[PDB]
Parts: C-alpha cells; sequence; structure tokens
RNA sequence: AUCAUUCGCGAGGAUGUAGUACGAAUGUCACUGCCAGUGUCGUAUCUUACGUUUUGAAGAACGGGCCAGGGAGUGUAUCUU
RNA sequence: UCCGCUGGUUCCUUCCGAAACAUGUCGCAGCAUGACCUGACUUGAGAUCGUCGGUGGAGUAGAGCACUGAUUGGCGAUUCCGGGGAUCCCUCGCUCGCUUGUCAAACUCCAAACCCCCCGUCAUCCUAGAAAGUCGGAGUCCGGACUGCUGGGGUAAGCUUGUAGUCCGUAAGGGAGACAACCCAGCCCGUGGUUAAGGUCCCCAAGUGUCGACUAAGUGUUAAUACUAAAGGGCGU
RNA sequence: UGGGGCCCCGAAAAUUGACGGGGCUCAAGUCGACCACCGAUACCACGGAGUACCGCAAGGUAAUCUCGUAGGAAGGCGUUG
RNA sequence: CCUGGGGCGGGACGCCCUUGAAAAGAUAUCAAGGGCGCGCAAUGGUUGACUCAAGCGGGUCGGAAACUCGCUGAAGAGUGC
RNA sequence: GCAGCUUGCUACCUCGAUGUCGGUUCUUUCCAUCCUGGCCGUGCAGCAGCGGCCAAGGGUGAGGUUGUUCGCCUAUUAAA
C-alpha cells in the first residue's frame, strides 16, 4: 500500500538538474541572514543534513532567530504558520 | 451591378481560395453576400471566410 | 472480441513493459514492403487517420497484407516501395469476478495515432499513382478510423 | 476611464470572478461603475470579462449616466446645483469632460455613490451567452460602451 | 402616436415633433348608493397531497377511514459554563 | 431490562446557517477528536477573496530521444563472443555507429498555461473593531449531480472510485412538453415600467419578419443532455 | 482529381403515438447575417414592513441588508394555577 | 473487520519507495510496480592515500577465461537488502 | 453496427412481500417469413432446388421420453 515517509514523493523535487549533481558550491553554506530577512527554501538534495521537510520546498520563510549552523524560519504551510529549521545550504535570500 | 469577391474560406482541413463573381446593389452588399453565400454552401461563418477584396466588374 | 473495444482512447498509455506481465507478441511481420532499397520513387502517396484511435496489430496486419498483395499484383514485386510507419507500442488488455480485482490482463498492442496521422507511405511511379492509392484505399477499409489518401511528394506529376 | 457594467447575475460564478466582481463594486446585474485604465483595474476587468460589459466611455455618456442615476448617501439624485456647490465646475457637463481628461475625480462629489445603478437597456441587449466579438454583448465593447450605456439610461 | 427630413438592399433605423401627450401615485372638486366581507359556480395563470425514510417522494417506498379526547426533554446527585 | 436498529416528539415571528469530509476506534447503520455552523466575551490595527509587476518552487500538458527502456528498415564496421556441413579451405545472426520510421503512468536534453510561498502595488474590508485569543451550544462523518481534468479501473454502464469549480440536498420565481441539481435568476410586501433566459404560424404573449443560399428526405422541426445510430457508399444536389 | 455543405442508402421490435401537438416545403426545416417585438419576483421607480450597525434622543446609513434543511441565537402568542 | 451482497479467495488490517496525482499541498479503489518485520565489532567512526564500470592496444601452452602495463572513461561502478 | 429475445456486469426501484419455473386457457403485438401470395437471380431444360427482395391477411397441428424450458424422436402436414 502507499507510505507515510518524510521521502513520499520525492523523485523530482528532492532530484538535482543533470549539470548541478556532485559538490555544490560552497558558498550557499556560509551565506548569513539577518532576522527577519525573507529566504526562499530551495533544498539542495546532496546537502542530507539540516533539510526541512519537502512539503515546504518552493516556500518563502522569514528568519526568526538562529539553532546553531541553522536558521529557524517561519514559514506558512496552508493556514497556520511552522517553525522550520534549515541549513543555510537549503535556503536563498529574497531580491527585491 | 456585377462584382469580383476574392479571398479564402475554410473548408473542413483546408483553406481553399475563390474568385466568386457577385451580382448585388453595392461594394458592401456584395461582401455581405459573399459572406452569405459561403455559410449556406458550407455551413461557414463570417469568421471562416476571408474577403481579399472586392473589385466592381 | 470486436476492435470497439479497443478503439477508443480514453486512458493513459501503457507500454512500460517492465512494470507488467507477458504481452502476446505482435502480429504484424514486416514494416517495409516493395522494394526496400529505392529511394527515386517520383510519387509518394500516405494514408492518414482523422480521427484519434487505437489500431490493434491485428488490424495492422490485416491492413498491411491488403495493400501488399494489391500493390505486388498491380505494380509487381519491386515495383513500389510500402512503409508501415506506426509500430504498435500500446499494451492493451481485458477484463476476464465481476467488477472485483478488475486491472486487466494483456491480450494485444496496439498503436495510439493522432488525427492526421500517417500510417501507411508508398512510394511509386508516375503510371502507378492510381493503383497506389486504390491500394491504400484498400487498406484503410481494414483500420478502425475514417481514412483519406494524401500525396505527399510528386503532386504535380500526376495533374 | 473604463465604464464597467454587470450584464450576468451572481447564481453559478466561480467565488474568484465574484469576488472580483464586489471589488468592483458590481454586486447586481446593470450596475455601472468608473473605473480608471490602469493596469491593475484593466486585469481586473479582464478577470470578469465573461459577466460585464466594458469599455471607454465618453464624456457625453458620463454626464448623461451622471445626471439621470447619479445618486447621493441616502439615495438622493445628483442635481447640478450640488455639482456647483461642491466642484469648480458650472454644470455636469464640464465635470464629467474634466473627469475624462483626467484633471478631476468622481470622489471629488461629496457623498456621491460609487454605483451607478443603471435601468434594463430599451430593445434588449445583443445576449449574455456570446461575447461582442461573437454577436453578443459580454466583454470588451471599447468606445462603442457608450451605444450600450445610452440604452440603459 | 402622427407627420417632416435623412440613412438602409430590405425588415427597419436615426434626427425633429418630444423628455412632449401620457404615466404608479399624491392632493383637490363634484357625482353616486353602494362597497368591504361571505357562499357557490365560471374564465385565466400556477401547483402531481401531507408527515416520514431518502442523494433523490406524486410514487408502483412507509403512515393515517373519519372525528373527539389522551399522547413524548422530567427529578436527584455531581461537573462545567 | 438493554440495542449503535425502527417509528413518533405538540405555538408564532425574527437573526445567522452547515456537514454528508480527515485521523483513531471489534471501526464500517455507531462514536470521539478536528474541518465546517451558531452565541458571547477579550484584545486593539491591520487583513487579503481579486489585479498588476517582481523575487522564488516547479517537472504536469505539449514536445523530444540526451538517460532508462521499447521500436522499423537501409548503409558501414566490430578480421572478436556464435547459426550452416585437419589449413577452422569460404558462406554469416546478434553487437557497435551514420542515416530512416515509431514510443513511454512508473523515461527526460527540454518545457508551458493553471497554481503555490514571499515582496511591492492597486482594489476591497476594517476603531460602527483587522488579525489573534478564550469560552457556551451544536449538527455532521449514507450524499448526489453538472462542467472540465484523454482523471484511475472497466467492453461499457443512469457503473465504480478520485479531483477543481458550481449546484441540488436546503433554492423560490421565469424558461426548456413535463425535467432535484440544464439556461435566466438567488426571493421581504404592493404598484408601475423595462429587460434576461427563451420565444414570435396556431395551440400561446409577440414576425405567416428581412436579406442571401441550401434541403425534397416530412430529412428536419432535439443548447447541455443518462433523453440524439456507425463503418462504408452515392454520375442526389 | 482533391477539398467542402445538405440530403439519400446502409436503417429490423414487439398495445396506437409522439418534432410537446396541430401542422409545416423560395418553410413554420438547415446555414450565414440582420431588424422589431413579446417575455420574470431580475433591473429601475414610488410606497410600505422588518432587520443590522450607529445615535442621549430625534433619527441616520444600507449597490455592498431580506432563500433556506440539520442546527445555534433573540423576541413574542396560548393553556392551567 | 474490509469486501462492486455475503461467502471462498485475498489483506490494499502496521511500516517504507515509484506511479496513479491533473508542474505548491491534499487526494480514493480488492489501483499498478513493489518492498519491509532484517543483517553487520565491521559491512561502524575518523584521518590519510587512491579512483570506479566497460572498452581499445601491449605482454610467454598465463588462450580471445586469470595477472600486469598504457590510453579512453562525470560514473555507464560501488555504496548490505 | 442493430436487437435486447442468452449469459454476464451493475446495485437505480422494491425487503411494514410487486407470489417462483414449466405447462394450461384466452387475448394481443413484432418481423429478422416456416407455409400460403407476388417477384428477381441462378452454376434455373422440366420436376425440384439454391440464393435474395416485397409481404405479418390467414395458418403454423397431433403424439413417445423428460417437471422442464430447450432438445431428441415418431407419424401426419402447405408448413408443422
Ligand atoms: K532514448
Ligand atoms: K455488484
Ligand atoms: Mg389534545
Ligand atoms: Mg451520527
Ligand atoms: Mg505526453
Ligand atoms: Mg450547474
Ligand atoms: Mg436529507
Ligand atoms: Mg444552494
Ligand atoms: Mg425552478
Ligand atoms: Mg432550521
Ligand atoms: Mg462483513
Amino acid at each position: 500500500t502507499n507510505s507515510h515517509g518524510e521521502k513520499r514523493c520525492t523523485r523530482y523535487k528532492l532530484q538535482k538538474t543533470v549539470r548541478e549533481r556532485g559538490i555544490s558550491p560552497v558558498s550557499r553554506a556560509i551565506q548569513e541572514f539577518e532576522e527577519g530577512q525573507m529566504v526562499h527554501i530551495d533544498i539542495d538534495p546532496s546537502v542530507q543534513k539540516g533539510m526541512p521537510n519537502p512539503k515546504f520546498q518552493g516556500s518563502t520563510g522569514k528568519v526568526i532567530g538562529q539553532r546553531g549552523r541553522s536558521y529557524v524560519l517561519e514559514v506558512r504551510s496552508g493556514n497556520a504558520m511552522k517553525e522550520v529549521f534549515s541549513l543555510p545550504q537549503h535556503l536563498k535570500p529574497q531580491k527585491y | 451591378k456585377s462584382f469580383i469577391v476574392k479571398g479564402k474560406f475554410k473548408a473542413g482541413s483546408t483553406w481553399e481560395k475563390f474568385t466568386k463573381k457577385i451580382e448585388s446593389q453595392n461594394e458592401k452588399n456584395a461582401t455581405d453576400k459573399t459572406y452569405s453565400i459561403f455559410g449556406s454552401k458550407h455551413g461557414v461563418k463570417r469568421s471562416q471566410v476571408q474577403i481579399e477584396s472586392v473589385a466592381e466588374e | 472480441k470486436p476492435g470497439s473495444m479497443y478503439r477508443n482512447v480514453r486512458q493513459r498509455s501503457f507500454t512500460r513493459r517492465k512494470y507488467m506481465g507477458g504481452v502476446p507478441g505482435s502480429q504484424v511481420i514486416h514494416y517495409d514492403m516493395g522494394d526496400k532499397a529505392n529511394t527515386s520513387f517520383p510519387v509518394k502517396i500516405s494514408l492518414i487517420v482523422e480521427e484519434k484511435c487505437q489500431i490493434r496489430h491485428t488490424a495492422l496486419e490485416a491492413a498491411r497484407i491488403t495493400a501488399n498483395r494489391h500493390l505486388v499484383a498491380d505494380t509487381g514485386k519491386m515495383g513500389f516501395y510500402m512503409k508501415l510507419r506506426v509500430y504498435p507500442h500500446e499494451v492493451i488488455r481485458e477484463n476476464k469476478s465481476g467488477m472485483r480485482r478488475a486491472f486487466g490482463k494483456n491480450v494485444g498492442t496496439a498503436a495510439r495515432v493522432k488525427p492526421m496521422q500517417k500510417i501507411f507511405t508508398v512510394a511509386v511511379e508516375k503510371q502507378n499513382f492510381k493503383a497506389a492509392k486504390e491500394a491504400l484505399w484498400h487498406a484503410g477499409q481494414k483500420l478502425p478510423t475514417p481514412c483519406r489518401i494524401v500525396v505527399d511528394e510528386g503532386a504535380e506529376l500526376v495533374q | 476611464m473604463y465604464a464597467v457594467v454587470r450584464l450576468r447575475g451572481q447564481v453559478n460564478v466561480r467565488y474568484t470572478i465574484e469576488d472580483t466582481m464586489k471589488m468592483l463594486r458590481l454586486h447586481k446585474v446593470n450596475h455601472c461603475v468608473f473605473v480608471p485604465e490602469n493596469p491593475h483595474y484593466k486585469g481586473m476587468v479582464q478577470k470578469v470579462k465573461d459577466y460585464v460589459a466594458y469599455g471607454k466611455i465618453d464624456a457625453k455618456t458620463l454626464a448623461e449616466v451622471l445626471e439621470n442615476r447619479g445618486r447621493l448617501e441616502g439615495d438622493t439624485r445628483l442635481t447640478e446645483e450640488y455639482i456647483r456647490e461642491n466642484t469648480d465646475y458650472d454644470s455636469i457637463q464640464a465635470f464629467a469632460e474634466a473627469v475624462i481628461e483626467g484633471k478631476s475625480s468622481l470622489k471629488d462629489i461629496p457623498k456621491l455613490k460609487p454605483v451607478f445603478r443603471l435601468h434594463p437597456p430599451r430593445k434588449g441587449h445583443a445576449g449574455i451567452k456570446r461575447t461582442v466579438q461573437q454577436g453578443g454583448v459580454l466583454g470588451n465593447h471599447d468606445e462603442n460602451i457608450n451605444v450600450l450605456l445610452h440604452k440603459m439610461r
């Protein structure tokens, strides 16, 4: 029957394009975000640690704090506000 | 009062040219009669008939 | 089992044979007839279906047989070239109980063709255009769709 | 300036199109609003093209609509005396010409309602099951909105 | 409305007459001896009972021949508001 | 006695008004919790049903063969692995390429339109109380339909099971002969007017209307439609 | 020869029956267009009722108030003491 | 208990992946492909050093089956299932 | 493709009951015609066939087995 794992229906969500497979650019892992900054969640499949749920892939979160290397984001999911923890490898600043 | 109307109309899957000769009161009546004739003879709407020109014969 | 059963296209494709089991082999033997090593045939007519349908491998084989017989009889053994363009890739299945676990078993293959898609192409000399036309007309009688013949090359060579 | 007149009612309409109608203040058939030509209102009008007729309105039609169907709070009828008291323009034709030219606003009439509740079209309209380009009445009338607005006075 | 002018191949349209004559109603002045209401019948339009079970009841689903009367959220304890 | 099962449960108006769904359940004709309805209070400034522009998510349609697999010949080579009757005396199927012809739910070098998060903008709502919170009372967890998604399954089904919108359920009135859910339309009472859908030969209010053609079969006089016959053929027109 | 419109053949069912019926043939059918009219409780106008919110009151506002099953909420009528 | 009545069959009765599923999320069926109820003191951690599959050419009965050299080789290997 | 006369599929109606199969009796309808009427073709000499078209006015029976429907068999029959 059909399962209920985290990696449910993640074949293309957690896949890389052909010419971006391998070691990702390391600059994305050492980016810093200020409190209240809006960042996109674009999960890097090669970085298997600190990865939020794929359900939050494609969402913009607001940075509300830091929990070590990872950032705490307030991410809207339907009508709820979820606290999502993410390494900066999966994050990306919003550009205005 | 005989006119010459040229254009193309959609005959099923393929467009078709025509150079039909028409007798009418004036140029715009000739255009109207061309549209009516092709709607009657082929069931095509006026959007499916493109009249390139109407010239007094 | 009439061709009207597996004729209409209401479904997605079913072609990945590694996720299915036991497909009966197709009946269509050859796909190139006549003189296969000739390309300087000036006239080239094709048979295009005009509806979206599925053609079973047996219907394709029947049409191919009838057209090939007519061409070989009229133009000779090497007076023509004939190509069956489409391969039966779809797997047809049937539910052979009632509606419980009704996902069918594979019973054959069909080609899912679109409107205005070429099924058969025939290349002949100028003098054999009407014979090729007649042969393709007979072939289309065996197919589950209305068809029409079109001249692809050498239109000015016939009229 | 867009003239937006609602010609189809509210039963069986998607909530997004109906909410667009409500944001245009078009709650009922034969109701008309006048909105500027910016892309925001253009997209909003494009959203409801299957339930309204719209187009560019001229000063004469705006003048007749203001005189015949302009209303104030409490359902009072707009008149020339109120226009001259509360605006720098002598009459309603001059005010409408200013509004069309963009040098004045319908919000520059105190207590004026933004909705003009129009009469049904005299001698009927072209039909609400086809667009203007199909011989119907729905959609973009361009400058020919004034014909329909004239027959709804 | 009618008529005049003009446009239209035509059925017709536009302009003027005319926002006029009229027009729900609101007043006012005369005239009149009825009117409201009720019963029955007729003409016109509309509606296939009611309650229930039902996605769906006019159902060939269940209930009632009729009428009268009787006939169904109450008390103690306790918790919450 | 008990039952989650059946039947009944008595006055009026006014305000608002669902759910026939998810998870758990010896659960499947039940119940709980939540979504959804309703009432009250607290709080005190924003909110987002819609548009436009932008920062981001795309891997569906379509397309294509670059990966995974299928698939059709022609042409050139693997002096390689092998089918045919002592110098393996010579015949050649697959395999690998260049052209041809086809494909894919569980293929993708590509790649929309919808849509989603966020920012700005207009728009609308909002101190006559946004968003948020707390508490009281529930019903509901038999649904059904239309229009799409070639939705999935099925020979198909007025079949079965999904999904988006909208309806019936609980929706009058007007119109389709009648029509739960099709069209107009959401509807306080009365009067007048003008329209909508639809119609205008009679039944039946309004055209025996206009222009230009077609049909000779009473074909037809049938928006959607569960209420409408095909392939094939015709020197009928 | 190809592409088109309409029609014909292909075309057989059970009580007598269905373009709604009558009937209809340069149409009262079909196709392309058009003109005028009829036709709702829609829309407009007037008058009236209720409702929501505001207002000390008087009253003000309502295009953005007025359908409704389960159901919640408010105010009333009646019976006996 | 589920169940295209029930029963027989089966388990879609717990967990995990792909498709279905309509490019956010959600999404049913006795829908399709299936898998798991484990194994491993190394088949684990870290550091260093290396680079895999498969072809082509060279090398002695070391055969076109071993081992070794060179070239190509972003992965066509391996990573327990 | 038609029909819905076989068997399935389905679960829309009916479980506060729409009395089962077969036969019998009586009435009726359909036509896809077995005979009877009219035709056309023939690889139709005649006789008699075979194939097809129109046509539903009339007829289409009696018996043995079997509950049978169906079917088998018997002797008549224009046909049964
Ligand atoms: K490929
Ligand atoms: K069943
Ligand atoms: Mg009593
Ligand atoms: Mg319950
Ligand atoms: Mg595709
Ligand atoms: Mg609807
Ligand atoms: Mg109910
Ligand atoms: Mg409703
Ligand atoms: Mg109604
Ligand atoms: Mg109620
Ligand atoms: Mg059971």
